[PDB]
């Protein structure tokens, strides 16, 4: 029941600084090396380096010597990645990964922290209800920045028949749609609500779907 | 001077013996490598460690149709009876220690597609703008495209049966079950929505086109 849990998505302007965290649980933090891996959108994995969690000594890959700093808070079982003087192409999901060294491999990974570096403003989504054996209802999650958003239906109680589609991007705003398919005999007599979260703006929106 | 070379993509027929190659730099031809698998919006996951003599150990969550083989600087990941669930990006990696300094390098990754699956025509679901959006003087038309295989589609929109390209944004496909889905949006002003007799979402899949329309009236 070992886990690595990272901090959430962030939007920063070029020139600013960000600190991403990776909290280990289920083992002694100071006994395994913690590695950092960059994945730019649509690109491969790039090893950034690692930090010795006992001594606090960081080792950087050459492409990450300069603006990058690895540090620790051992009492919190947490590793940190700081990036200074941010550039657009620092936009990426960053993963922490534990290395075991019978075998040598990356055995546990954090979920990723998605960093967007842009001059565009944080923008919460506008959420619109989409009404027309089964009926398909929807929610349009329009014009948010940065990624990502999460969508559930009836607070997660409605899971079967839910399809959430990939976002599109245009002029520094993302849009996506989510749908749920329910029996026609149950709507509108039984209420259906989409729940949208946009972590980077700390917003949550509920929208009831009612007939149009 | 560690380098790992991988082709960027590979395709295999369903149920065939698939083989992916990762090649070490010449001077590192004897090195042990690691294979990882990665899916959308998820971190990579360890598949196996593979030595120069072909011996290997496989990771958590990996079924035994996966095996490793080696020849010279080449390291192979094989998948017996390859299944659609095996579609992913496979990335090799290699570590070394140099004057007490650890160094690690990932290959570029190979995206694997499984061909020869049963074909499936897209289902279209269209939605008109909400009254809420219309009050903001805007209209987004939504075309949800689902239940299709293989994953390639093109999407066009028509207004009164004439092509409309301005304001169209179409998503990449994503995998649901074994099949795929995508979305397309047509961004209009509320006046444009109200002024046309019809708007049509037109989806081409495997060279065949299906259409579904919205009528403002």
């Amino acid at each position: 029941s070992i886990q690595l849990v990272q901090s959430g998505p962030e939007l920063k302007k070029p020139g600013e600084t960000v600190r991403i965290s990776c909290k280990a649980s289920g083992y002694s933090f100071t006994t395994y090396g913690m590695n950092w891996v960059k994945q730019a959108p649509g690109k491969g994995l790039k090893w950034m380096g690692w930090i010795n969690t006992y001594s606090g000594v960081p080792t950087y890959a050459d492409d990450f010597k300069g603006r990058f700093a690895f540090s620790l808070e051992t009492s919190a079982s947490t590793a940190y990645l700081q990036i200074n003087i941010l550039k657009n192409e620092d936009t990426a999901t960053y993963f922490c990964a534990r290395r075991r060294s019978y075998s040598n491999y990356f055995d546990y990974w954090g979920q990723g922290s998605t960093l967007t570096v842009s001059s565009a403003k944080t923008t919460p989504p506008s959420v619109y209800p989409l009404a027309p054996s089964m009926v398909t209802l929807g929610c349009l999650v329009k014009g948010y920045f940065p990624e990502p958003v999460t969508v559930t239906w009836n607070s997660g109680s409605l899971s079967s028949g839910v399809h959430t589609f990939p976002a599109v991007l245009q002029s520094d705003l993302y849009t996506l749609s989510s749908s749920v398919t329910v029996p026609s005999s149950t709507w509108p007599s039984q209420t259906v609500t989409c729940n949208v979260a946009h972590p980077a703006s700390s917003t949550k929106v509920d929208k009831k779907i009612v007939p149009r | 001077q560690l380098v790992l070379t991988q082709s960027s993509s590979a395709s295999f027929s369903l149920g065939a013996s698939a083989k992916l190659t990762c090649t070490l730099s010449r001077q590192h031809s004897t090195y042990t490598i690691e294979w990882y698998q990665q899916q959308p919006l998820k971190p990579p996951k360890f598949v196996m460690e593979l030595k120069k003599d072909g011996s290997h150990s496989t990771g958590d969550g990996i079924p035994d149709r996966f095996s490793g083989s080696s020849s010279g600087a080449h390291r192979y990941l094989s998948i017996s009876n390859i299944q659609p669930e095996d579609e992913a990006i496979y990335i090799c990696g290699v570590g070394d220690t140099i004057k007490e300094q650890f160094v690690y390098v990932f290959g570029g990754g190979t995206k694997v597609t499984v061909l020869g699956q049963p074909k499936s025509t897209p289902t279209l679901t269209v939605f008109p703008p909400s009254s809420e959006e219309l009050k903001e003087n805007k209209a987004t038309l939504v075309c949800l495209i689902s239940n299709f295989s293989p994953s390639g589609v093109t999407v066009a929109w028509k207004a009164n049966g004439t092509p409309i390209t301005q304001g169209v944004d179409t998503s990449n496909p994503t995998k649901e079950g074994n099949k795929f889905m995508a979305s397309s949006f047509l961004h209009l002003t509320s006046d444009q929505w109200r002024s046309h007799n019809s708007f049509t979402c037109q989806v081409t899949h495997e060279g065949d086109t299906v259409e579904k329309s919205l009528s403002p009236a």
